[PDB]
């Protein structure tokens, strides 16, 4: 009624709906390497009228865990602003502990108000979330109804189902290095259509040093030689 | 139509709420009003339908006083019209004990706009059937005349008309020239245009409510003496 | 507990003593008592220490939040008035005595911060128990626009005055030091204070300490 | 650190302007340690950008 | 025909929670049984794409307890928060009686919990049945199953997965009480787990077990990691092939 | 004075790799005792302790709200609690009654579950940490562990003198104070194993 | 079903009520054009005025939020006046608790907040206005912002709402494809040039009204009659 619900007889349609909706057309590829994370989303802003460092959508939730989101954009802005009250809340709560990786299965957990009390209306969005305060990186996906996944390389956008094909054939592995951002960056070349270029793709890296967002700079760098 | 038209929460296909789009109706089909922002004041004037003599002399009078200076001249569904210059006079209360002195009449009818875009808003709740002016004068800031729609704002008027025909009489406001003649030759004219407007062609005699408010009031929003104002009466009679 | 600020041509130093006591009888011989807030702004602790630490944490969840959300860096006036609405919600029951402050966008910025929720904006403050003797030195020794060096040397000793003119405050000194492109926390800055040697082999070997019994657990 | 390889680039741009081709390819040689030292893709566009500038002027075709 | 949740058939039947029950059986997939000298679960792994880490350490089997384990069976949504607030039930027991909570009272909480969830309001069924296993000072080792009707039971040897009645003819079939042990009974999980999983030669990777223990005054759940996993699946391959070969 | 109605006294020293956390076995009402098996130390993990001192049930009913806390958290996590997150924990549940304080005072003695690294801090009512690398205590005679310590403690000293010291200035203590005593219990705390023992002390 | 009826994902993943309360914008009969500049913003919009008995002084549809941000409504009056309360009652709240002043994006970011839980749930419905906020702000120039009745802020340079938005966002595209930037000068008059190709009525200088907000002259500046005439002026020479 008021929570998560339109649940029949063996069926949750209207999460079923919601995940139809969560397709949405933002590949926004994750890639869980040996010593850090990459999340790499595109920017493809109708015209040029729009900006790109305006609106961003990868979000540092606190110092090392960064995010990454589909559709329904207006819904993944509340749920980071709850994801990142409830990150602060915990380290409040549990001082000092610098949260990150310990944290990111527990944010990933306290992610059941994003979902199991949907709001009449359910999320449509589905996250991805990178942590590695704990010796080593940390990937979870968020459905907008059921929880953590703890992925190694998925993507959540229009072809997803190719771009994980991709992410498997080009073997994501577990040798790899902290340099994964360009396979994930060819990953987005298979969902994209046009010249990529530094503000048309977002990518933030998540190391154990901490969490940040990959400025245009060093996006066109990567970009580069490509 | 069909299942659009059913709450106010319900977006239409092309982006409307008929739920106001037929409350619209009921002011529509209600009596009509008039009010004429003269030189130095306001002038108002509604004429009522006494449906049968069993009533008393002039009773649930369209004309409200919502203030000391402000008046309101309402048409459409009557009760909560009544409702709404309740909550007008709460509102300008609350105006006075909180900051002093008198609701300047802009705000006022701002506020009270977004009261009723507050219950044309949500979908328990329904739109309110009623349209009314809101009338008031003051040596510092002149004399002022908004109207507010049934889910509508405020808007300022130099002269203004609502209810059952507002093109007939807005047209011989028009006509009329405002904002050079006193108070006294507009409640003539008031009264003149309300009689224009059809009154026993198919409908029952009618009762002329004609309020005031200007300097020669100083303010003090109130009904014009009707005994003196019977001959503004059989002037617009001829 | 004796806490001193002061603002400098680049930015702003502040100093703090590390003796945080029970009653009359010293507890901890390095509390520290300037908290991080955000990697601007820093912020002086006075009075009840827990209250202090509760408040000034709250505050510094509260203010990387909104930085997060803003997407720019938070200011000085932005913590104060946090500060001063939290503490004059309460009406003083919390009795914590800070002393902020930050580099913004606008210039370095020192507050104080009273329990009451007093707060005002000053070029030196000084807050805590031996906060009559730094206030003293700075009104002494206080010059406007004065170098790096030589704000720290002042606030230095300030806070040696207070450590060695009050009891009940010292045994340490930390400093901060922040501009507009630096952060840099010094610890214990000077240690006027050293423990005396004990005097001869003042331990107890084995075989003393008779037990009644002994219960033994392994682990892994 | 990376400034190295920036050299690297730096030689194998001029060595394109002046044409030289043994001292590319005694480079190109040479800098297998610096190669398997970075990121995979890098060190490879790398190696295609300095192969292919030594292939594009002098016509070794005995060699090449 | 379905309406609002609290409502009934015109027979009398509460069909929304029915279904609610025989969905349960679709998807997912838990046994458990119990024997002397401990108690086990077994669990199917559902999704096995190469893809993910195994870094939540547990899926199904979620501990509980000091002295039980639960494996649900539901969606995981209902999974989630059933889970947080049967913990919550076991050391809000703890805190007033200063005492493990026994394994029947946790059970009865949880499912006076559902059958209020689909008594009254507008609220749907908590759509997720859960086995339990642990130990207690009265009873001993104990094994519970409880659906999302309310209606828990107190069992010896279920599963609750899709194939749940191929799974329970498969123990009632092979069952011995009194006879059973903790090995016995980790061959008879390994076995039947393999009758309701259609690809013979199951990995490690897809069946995630765990195991209830009484030590010294002390109850341990261990859950059995990939190498025992493996190594008891080469002996139950060794015993299949001894068998069939025998004939 | 109301810190010092049921009395006690709890003792934590730091050793080379190894932590000691000691406390009285004294539980009465202002001047007599009634029992001398009062439980003040409460193991929160394998290789970490919690002492209070105050009203005996203040000490009781704070052990258990932190121990259901724990619990709680360690199901949630599955990862063994970190002495440092235990004494934020504590320091939040005393802040959540700051103006109804729990009278105790909370120490923490244990070590790191990987690092092995030796973790003693102490709290006030309120819930302040006081986080040092020498020695913490609480109670009612706290000055005269302070004294006994500020010169029986010596840094990077080996268990067995660890417990020499930590056993004799409790002993000490109880001796030299009025409401506390009549047995002290310590707990040595290694990388592998957990020394119990109950000290030979004046009954009285 | 009820799926076009309430706030509720369709069946084919898509969400159909807001995507009918943005043709409620379009609904109104009203056009808006904002252009961010090389210093200044400016908006300007037709002011519809049917019949003279109305006061032209107040039929406005630009207001000021704060001392630094303003405002431009397109769509039903109604919501846009609530929107507006909302937008001061938020910068004023602001202020209170934050000493500095509300940044323009931090306040189209919280009207967007407000609009997406307006979405969200099914008792309330979303407000069928689109605003379009621009102000300067410090260490970034001229910002120019949209929020919308889903809660999707953004929109930034050359930006329009209305009826005939998109022809405006076609031509204010070529206008900023073409790479010369706009002085206080261009900028308004790219601005009245784009409205007018809009809608060619020659603009009259009493039927439209700007809003500016310039970097060495902060404030919203609602340009009067003078100011529009001399710029039209200047233009159309």
């Amino acid at each position: 009624f008021s929570l998560t619900t339109f649940s029949p007889s063996g069926k949750l349609v209207q999460i079923e709906y919601a995940l139809a909706a969560v397709a949405g057309g933002a590949p926004s590829v994750g890639i869980k390497a040996a010593n850090g994370v990459v999340l790499a989303t595109e920017k493809k802003q109708k015209s040029i009228l729009y900006d790109e460092r305006s609106v961003h959508k990868v979000e540092p939730i606190t110092k090392h865990i960064g995010l990454v989101y589909s559709g329904m954009g207006p819904d993944y802005r509340v749920l980071v602003h709850r994801a990142r009250k409830l990150a602060q809340q915990y380290y409040l709560v549990y001082q000092e502990p610098i949260p990150t990786a310990q944290l990111v299965q527990r944010v990933a957990s306290v992610m059941q108000e994003y979902t199991q009390s949907g709001g009449v209306r359910p999320f449509g969005v589905s996250l991805l979330i990178c942590g590695w305060n704990e010796g080593r990186p940390y990937l979870f996906q968020s459905d907008p109804s059921g929880a953590y996944f703890a992925w190694k390389a998925t993507a959540m956008g229009k072809n997803y189902v190719n771009g994980k094909t991709f992410l498997e054939k080009r073997y994501n592995e577990d040798l790899e290095l902290e340099d994964a951002i360009h396979t994930a960056i060819l990953t987005l070349k298979e969902s994209f259509e046009g010249q990529m270029t530094e503000d048309n793709i977002e990518v933030g890296i998540c190391n154990e040093a901490g969490f940040r967002r990959l400025t245009p700079t060093e996006v066109k760098d990567y970009l580069a030689a490509i | 139509g069909t299942g659009y038209d059913l709450s106010a929460s319900t977006f239409s296909p092309d982006g409307r709420v008929f739920q106001v789009e037929y409350a619209m109706k009921a002011v529509e089909n209600s009596s009509t009003a008039i009010g004429i922002r003269c030189k130095d004041g306001v002038v108002f004037g509604v004429e009522k339908l006494v449906l049968s003599k069993l009533y008393e002399e002039g009773s649930n009078k369209r004309l409200f006083n919502v203030d000391r200076h402000v008046g309101m001249a309402v048409a459409g569904l009557l009760a909560d019209a009544r409702s709404l210059a309740d909550i007008a006079r709460e509102e300008a209360s609350n105006f006075r004990s909180n900051f002093g002195y008198n609701i300047p009449l802009k705000h006022l009818a701002d506020r009270v706009a977004m009261y009723v875009h507050a219950y044309t808003l949500y979908s328990a709740v329904r739109p309110f059937g009623c349209s009314f002016m809101l009338g008031s004068y003051s040596v510092n800031d002149g004399a002022q005349l908004y109207m507010i729609d049934p889910s509508g704002v405020s808007y300022g008027y130099w002269g203004c008309a609502i209810g059952k025909a507002r093109q007939a009489a807005k047209t011989e406001i028009e006509k009329l020239q405002m904002k050079e003649m006193t108070c006294r030759d507009i409640v003539k004219e008031v009264a003149k245009i309300i009689y224009i407007v059809h009154d026993e062609v198919k409908d029952k005699a009618f009762e002329l409510e004609l309020s005031w408010v200007g300097e020669l009031t100083n303010g003090r929003h109130e009904i014009v003496p009707k005994d003196i104002r019977e001959e503004a009466e059989k002037y617009a009679k001829e | 507990t004796t806490i001193a600020g002061v603002v400098y041509k680049d930015g702003i130093v502040l100093g703090a003593d590390t003796r945080a006591t029970e009653g009359m009888v010293v507890a901890d011989k390095n509390c520290s008592k300037i908290h991080f807030i955000s990697p601007n702004i820093y912020c002086c602790g006075a009075g009840t220490a827990a209250d202090t630490d509760m408040t000034t944490q709250l505050i510094s969840s509260n203010l990387e939040l909104h930085s997060l959300s803003t997407g720019r860096l938070p200011r000085v006036v932005t913590a104060n008035r946090m500060l001063k609405q939290m503490l004059f919600r309460y009406q003083g029951y919390i009795g914590a005595a800070l002393v902020l402050g930050g580099v913004d966008v606008t210039g370095p910025h020192l507050y104080s911060i009273y329990p009451h929720g007093s707060t005002d904006k000053l070029p030196y403050v000084t807050m805590g128990s031996g906060s009559l003797a730094a206030m003293a030195v700075f009104e002494d020794k206080f010059r406007p626009d004065m170098e790096e060096e030589e704000a720290k040397n002042l606030v230095s000793e300030a806070i040696a005055a207070g450590i060695f003119n009050d009891l009940g405050s010292g045994s340490n000194i930390d400093l901060c030091v922040i501009s507009k492109n630096k952060l840099d926390f010094l610890r214990p800055y000077t240690v006027p204070n050293k423990k005396g040697t004990r005097l001869g082999r003042y331990r107890c070997e084995k075989g003393t300490t008779a037990v009644l019994t002994e219960k033994i657990t392994p682990l892994e | 650190v990376q400034v190295k390889e920036q050299s690297i680039l730096e030689l194998g741009s001029l060595l394109a302007k002046t044409g030289q081709a043994a001292e590319l390819g005694g480079l190109l040689k040479y800098v297998r340690p610096f190669l398997n030292s970075i990121s995979k893709a890098k060190a490879a566009r790398l190696v295609r950008s300095l192969l292919d500038l030594f292939l594009d002027m002098e016509a070794a075709t005995g060699q090449e | 025909y379905d309406s609002r949740t609290t409502i009934f058939s015109p027979e009398g039947r509460l069909y929304q929670v029915e279904y609610a029950m025989e969905a349960i059986g679709h998807a997912g997939t838990c046994l458990g049984i119990l024997a002397n000298d401990g108690v086990l679960l077994a669990a199917e792994r559902r999704n096995i794409h190469k893809l993910l880490d195994e870094v939540f350490f547990s899926e199904k089997i979620y501990k509980l307890n000091e002295d039980m384990a639960c494996s649900v069976a539901g969606i995981t949504s209902d999974a989630n928060v059933l889970t947080n607030e049967l913990r919550l039930i076991a050391q809000r027991y703890l805190l007033q009686y200063q005492e493990p909570i026994p394994c029947e009272q946790l059970v009865t909480a949880l499912c006076d919990i559902k059958q209020a969830y689909t008594q009254f309001g507008g609220k749907r069924p908590f759509g997720v049945s859960l086995l339990y296993i642990g130990w207690d000072k009265h009873y001993g080792f104990q094994l519970y199953q409880s659906d999302p009707s309310g209606n828990y039971g107190g069992w010896k040897a279920t599963c609750i997965g899709n194939n749940s009645a191929a799974a329970v003819s498969m123990l009632k079939q092979d069952y011995k009480e009194g006879e059973m042990t903790l090995k016995s009974a980790l061959a008879l999980a390994i076995k039947v787990l393999n009758k309701t999983m259609d690809v013979s030669k199951l990995s490690a990777e897809k069946v995630e077990i765990a195991t209830l223990t009484r030590e010294n005054g002390k109850t341990v759940i261990r859950v059995l990691k990939q190498k025992e996993v493996e190594q008891l699946i080469k002996k139950h391959e060794e015993e299949e092939a001894k068998a069939e070969r025998e004939k | 004075s109301i810190m010092s109605y049921n009395g006690g006294a709890v003792m934590a020293m730091k050793g080379k790799n190894c932590v000691a956390i000691a406390a009285d076995r004294r539980f009465g009402i202002q001047a007599q005792m009634v029992t001398t098996d009062f439980q003040k130390i409460f193991p929160m993990g394998d290789r970490l302790y919690i002492g209070l001192a105050g009203l005996a049930t203040d000490v009781q009913t704070v052990a258990q709200r932190l121990k259901f806390r724990l619990n709680l958290y360690e199901l949630k996590e599955g990862r063994q609690i970190k002495p440092y997150t235990l004494m934020s924990m504590v320091a939040n549940l005393l802040y959540e009654k700051r103006f109804g304080p729990y009278y105790t005072e909370p120490v923490i003695a244990g070590l790191d579950p990987k690092t092995f690294k030796p973790f003693i801090c102490s709290l006030d009512l309120i819930g302040c940490p006081m986080v040092t690398d020498d020695f913490v205590v609480s109670g009612t005679c706290a000055e005269q562990m302070y004294g006994m310590c500020e010169s029986l403690w010596e840094p990077n000293m080996d268990p067995d003198h660890l417990f020499e010291t930590i056993s004799q200035a409790m002993l000490n203590a109880v001796d030299r104070d009025a409401v506390s005593g009549m047995g002290v219990i310590v707990h040595i705390i290694e990388k592998d194993k957990i020394t119990t023992r109950t000290l030979k002390a004046r009954m009285d | 079903g009820f799926d076009r009826h309430i706030t509720i994902f369709s069946p084919e993943g898509r969400l159909y009520q807001v995507e009918y309360a943005f043709k409620a914008i379009n609904q109104g009969g009203l056009t808006s054009v904002a252009v961010r500049g090389k210093d200044c913003a400016v908006i300007v919009t037709q002011k519809k005025v049917p019949d003279k008995l109305l006061d032209s002084s107040t039929v406005t549809h630009l207001f000021k939020i704060t001392e630094n941000i303003g405002c431009v409504m397109t769509g039903m009056t109604a919501d846009s006046r609530s929107q507006v309360q909302r937008a001061r009652y938020e910068a004023a709240n602001w202020k209170y608790k934050y000493g500095y002043e509300i940044p323009v994006d931090m306040l189209c970011k919280r009207i967007a907040d407000i609009s997406q839980v307006y979405t969200q749930n099914a008792e309330m419905r979303p407000l069928g206005c689109c605003m379009i906020l621009i102000g300067i702000d410090e260490e970034q120039g001229p910002q120019v912002y949209k929020c919308d009745p889903a809660g999707y802020y953004c929109g930034f340079k050359a930006t329009a709402a209305g009826v005939k938005q998109t022809e405006s966002t076609s031509f204010l595209e070529k206008k900023v494809k073409k790479k010369f930037d706009w002085t206080f000068e261009q900028t308004v008059e790219t601005a009245i040039t784009c409205l007018s190709t809009v809608l060619s009525i020659d603009f009259k200088p009493s039927e439209i009204e700007v809003g500016v907000v310039t970097v060495e002259n902060p404030k919203f500046r609602i340009l009067t009659e003078a100011e529009i005439d001399a710029h039209l002026v200047a233009l159309a020479e």
